[PDB]
């Protein structure tokens, strides 16, 4: 019917405008997100340097650097969107999370979930695995005050060992505007990597026990920032 | 622990007593359903006849 | 397959017994508003507490109005079937099982409590005593219903490994 | 050793009290679920036998 | 506004503007979905869905269609109710509370019945 | 169900419901693609695409065009395969495994070839 | 501009000479699957090496099949020109 088809052309002609507007808004927000990533990058590089110096001086007996004797559980932090319309972004994230779960349960660890973003919180509301804690309101504009709280909650669940023997993060690594993939990183226990070739106040161990929780926070923050760039 | 074990003992005894009540009511209802479908069977045989 | 939005009967509640005018007296408007809300909320991420309650009631009513061919219900069975939906007695039954609940309950009422059907047929009304008795039977039955219910992050150190 | 045995008994008995209350609820609701499953299996077995005599008649 | 007066005319035009923006938005809402929209557009949609229902009425000829008796809403009460609705004074009420209802006294009694 | 039996009718209505829901999502699919759907719809559409493809067959008349041989599938194996598809036993196989193939043993052979 | 899939010959394949039938015997499908793979992968960031190889093969088969106006190729030359592309000598 011509009246139906004219209505459908008027509809599709409004939708073409509204999707073109949000493609251009996303073309702005990828530049803002890359600017926030490059503004956060020098701090992460200098905490990494300070941590390498303190670990070089330390006894390395810190809990976050040792494998638990029983691999009882593993924590998985899944980073996803609050807004929709992102295409395969959340599908790739949740597919890399379910690959990680198949590996962890093949080693013998049941995963416990922490979730960022409302869309993965919906996916793990539908599939009957529980989420231990979630956050939602910031996946497109993550502030450090959010990553602080996430990394506090993850590290408190590691040090409780009701607790986890290891913990991981699943998120998309922005590597260009034309290329991103979901990646899974083990955040704890950290590896140590010996490599070929300072005064500390009050002591190198006391600093290293204060700085590792801050390093986990900056590595979570850099993961939320790359997630928000690859979301856009 | 004596309260909790008495609550378990009483909850198990209550569960079996009302379970006997529910299975006796379900046996009555099953016999009634079988009688009603036998009356329907008679009414269908009458339709065919 | 009645399209509850467009379908209508302009004689309305003159072409019904009093008991059906009681239990169903707005059911077309409730189901057309449900099909409008279900078209609208098909893509909302979340819903208001009352919007959720309406969208979950409509699914009970639509499953309750499904019917296999050659299964004519007597009006005395239809008024009880609709009474389960419009008073919300089905609200706790999962959507998938609503048809088994409706069938099993109409068999149960006809087996043990045939005075309800008899009353509706003889008087054309749900009397308040028949409504209180029917509600008791619905709640006694709901207890007896079997519903279906790696790269590794590394701390570098600038000294050699021990032996 | 006996003052330690009072603390051990008190902590174990409190933990077991919560466990035994949880088991009282779980055993009662599990017996009702088995009774409901048996009731619906006997009611559906009566309907199946009734359908069989209907088609036999 | 020369004949009905500005208080009626403004309100009729604000209701038509809202319902027109809602019909411009139904194509987007059916496919992209309500949460995509601006906070101002999404507020307008939550007002238009209430205005649509508050234009429906239990008519005295529709006694057989609805079972409830019919109602008459005075013009002054009609203008006051739509002047409130267009300025958001009822966005806290459930969307169903406006459907088939004879004015503000009945809207209040229905909302508190839900 | 009085003619084909209860199981065959039940399976055929589950397939038609799945394909109907998929055809009523096609207006969103055409714009956004599959991922923007809800999970309960995306689960459905993945098996709908598998069913839509598993209704294809390598016919005896098709050999003059494709060169591949024809296949015959008995009714029992047809009902069993669509019962398993609608219950969701084959969502782990790729959609290209279901094109132009006759029955479950040949679906397995084609899934091994991928 | 031959649009494969919707272009077809229903009497053909009986008359097509054996050598042309051996070289082209998959080419229609290898092009239709390239058109769908490209329609997908034009809006994707990355893909597996086997799909990337099949995309590049398909693009070189399309560049193989185009030809200038008033240049009709003898069949003895067409079979060789399609051999170049289908056997992977163009990779």
């Amino acid at each position: 019917t011509l009246r139906e088809l004219r209505g459908r052309i008027r509809s599709a002609g409004s939708i073409k405008k509204i999707t073109k507007a949000q493609e251009l808004i996303a073309t702005s927000r990828i530049a803002k997100a890359q600017a926030r990533v490059e503004a956060a990058r020098p701090y992460a590089a200098e905490i990494t340097n300070m941590l390498t110096e303190l670990a070089g001086a330390s006894a390395l007996d810190h809990p976050l650097l040792v494998e638990r004797k029983q691999p009882k559980r593993a924590g998985v932090l899944v980073v996803s969107s609050d807004r929709g319309l992102c295409g395969a972004y959340n599908a790739n994230v949740l597919r890399r999370a379910e690959e990680l779960f198949s590996l962890l349960r093949d080693e013998g660890k049941d995963p416990v979930l922490y979730v960022v973003g409302r869309k993965a919180l919906g996916y793990f509301s539908f599939r009957q695995r529980t989420v231990v804690e979630s956050w939602t309101g910031f996946s497109e504009r993550p502030t450090y005050e959010n990553a602080r709280e996430i990394a506090d909650t993850l590290v408190n669940a590691f040090m409780a060992g009701l607790g986890v023997d290891e913990l991981h993060i699943v998120f998309t690594e922005f590597r260009s505007m034309l290329s991103q993939t979901a990646v899974a990183r083990r955040a704890a226990p950290m590896e140590v990597e010996y490599v070929g070739e300072y005064s500390f106040e009050p002591d190198p161990e006391t600093l290293f026990d204060a700085l590792l929780p801050r390093y986990i926070a900056t590595r979570v923050y850099a993961a939320l920032l790359e997630a928000a760039a690859s979301e856009s | 622990l004596a309260d909790a074990d008495a609550m378990h003992a009483k909850a198990l005894a209550d569960a079996k007593a009302e379970s006997e009540k529910v299975t006796e009511e379900a046996k009555q209802d099953s016999e009634r359903i079988a009688a009603q479908l036998s009356e329907q069977a008679g009414s269908e045989a009458e339709r065919i006849k | 397959a009645i399209n509850v939005g467009v379908s209508v009967s302009r004689v309305g509640g003159a072409a019904q017994i009093k008991a059906m005018k009681e239990v169903a007296g707005s059911l077309r408007l409730d189901l057309s508003q449900y099909r409008e809300l279900e078209a609208f909320a098909a893509f909302a991420s979340d819903l208001d507490a009352a919007s959720k309650a309406q969208l979950d009631r409509g699914a009970r009513l639509v499953e309750l109005l499904k019917q296999p061919q050659y299964s004519p219900l007597a009006v005395e069975e239809q008024v009880v079937a609709i009474f389960l939906g419009t008073q919300g007695h089905l609200d706790s039954v999962p959507v998938e099982d609503v048809q088994r609940f409706e069938s099993e309950l109409l068999e149960h009422v006809k087996a043990s409590h045939s005075d309800i059907f008899d009353g509706i047929r003889e008087t054309k009304k749900l009397s308040e005593e028949a409504e209180e008795k029917l509600v008791s039977v619905i709640n006694e039955f709901k207890k007896g219903f079997q519903a279906s219910d790696l790269e590794k992050e590394s701390v570098k150190v600038r000294k050699p490994a021990p032996k | 050793a006996e003052r330690e045995a009072m603390l051990a008994k008190t902590a174990a008995d409190n933990r077991k009290s919560a466990e035994q209350v949880a088991a009282a609820q779980a055993d009662y609701e599990k017996e009702m679920a088995e009774a409901r499953a048996q009731a619906s299996a006997l009611r559906d077995e009566a309907r199946a036998a009734g359908r069989s005599v209907v088609d036999e008649k | 506004p020369a004949i009905v007066g500005d208080e009626h005319y403004r309100v009729a035009q604000e209701v038509i503007r809202i319902l027109q923006r809602y019909k411009d938005l139904q194509d987007i809402i059916a496919i992209l979905g309500i949460d995509e929209l601006s906070e101002e557009d999404k507020q307008l949609v939550n007002r238009a869905r209430r205005i649509e229902r508050f234009l429906s009425q239990n008519m005295m000829a529709a006694e057989q269609f609805t079972g409830q008796p019919g109602s008459t809403v005075p013009l002054k009460e009609t203008i006051e109710a739509f002047d409130k609705l267009t300025k958001g004074e009822f966005d806290h009420l459930p969307e169903q509370a406006f459907f088939l209802i004879g004015g503000l006294d009945d809207l209040a009694k229905k909302a508190e019945s839900l």
